[PDB]
């Protein structure tokens, strides 16, 4: 039992891993499905098919990159549907030919509702495939471990300007620390974008926001962003400039900033906003 | 907003 891509690599008897370059459609929009076909791809063979049956299946299958964390997925097997990423071994298809045959096997994926931008960036794993064989003659139970990377790009149509998420929440290490803030922003087309920061602040210099918690609030302290090591005071225009299909982080971070008091322990909240600015 | 940040910290004895 041996597999080839289509592309050259193969693995031989006794199974291995691979890395698999498959094309993408640039384009996909919600309620239209993405299909990985890696029947075209990845064929095997049965070395022995005059004394020995192959048995084979996708024992297990991992959404990695762009497909993890921007599709909801199934995948085809031998004409059956199962969840993608899978939580189930599927059925066995019979190798017994010294011809190589296709790995039925196909990737449907559906973009989700944060999806828009570059989803899937070229060149990024987007899956891992474990391919198992055994037989009916031996013990034999080799691994096909296949890496699905993408040759290319892959776009979710936007419209405009649209930032990673509209409710962040962050949570802080007790005082004194500070956190990194998640949050992107993607153009269809590209655009210099700006940005400011909203909120209440009790200080002069007008960076350090209220602690808004009416629940055990802590007194003394509050909440300052900061970018670049530098402290981000409220209403004041930070520029990212050009942004594209590719998402530009606005590098904030929270951190606890003392009011002109003395700490006392409880609770800690604030809420700021953040307004982004064009041309 | 186009988004707003929640910042949840807390401060222990
Ligand atoms: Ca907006």
């Amino acid at each position: 039992f041996a597999c080839k891509t289509a592309n050259g690599t193969a693995i031989p008897i006794g199974g291995g891993s691979a890395n698999v370059y498959v094309n993408l459609a640039p384009v996909v929009n919600v309620g239209q499905n993405l299909v990985v076909d890696l029947s075209t791809q990845i064929f095997c063979h049965n070395d022995y098919p005059e004394t020995i049956t192959d048995y084979v299946t996708l024992q297990r299958g991992a959404a990695y990159g762009g497909v993890l964390s921007s599709f909801s997925g199934t995948v085809k097997y031998n004409g059956s549907s199962y969840p993608f990423p899978t939580t189930s071994e599927t059925p066995r298809v019979v190798y017994n030919s010294r011809t190589d045959k296709p790995w039925p096997v196909a990737l449907y994926l559906t973009p989700v509702s944060s999806a828009g931008g570059v989803a899937i960036k070229a060149g990024s794993l987007i899956a891992v495939l474990i391919l198992r064989q055994t037989n009916n003659y031996n013990s034999d139970d080799f691994q096909f471990v296949w890496n699905i990377y993408a040759n290319n790009d892959v776009v979710v149509p936007t419209g405009g300007c649209d930032a990673s998420a509209r409710d962040v929440t962050v949570t802080l290490p007790d005082y004194p620390g500070s956190v990194p803030i998640p949050l992107t922003v993607y153009c269809a087309k590209s655009q210099n974008l700006g940005y400011y920061l909203s909120g209440t602040t009790a200080d002069a210099g007008n960076s350090i926001f209220t602690n808004t918690a009416s629940f055990s609030p802590a007194q003394g302290v509050g909440v300052q962003l900061t970018r670049n090591g530098t402290i981000i005071p409220a209403n004041n225009t930070v520029s990212l400039g050009a942004v594209g299909t590719s998402a530009v982080s606005l590098g904030l971070t929270a951190n606890y900033a003392r009011t002109g008091g003395q700490v006392t322990a409880g609770n800690v909240q604030s809420i700021i906003g953040v307004t982004f600015v064009y041309q | 907003a186009d988004v707003t940040i929640t910042v949840n910290g807390k401060v222990v004895a």
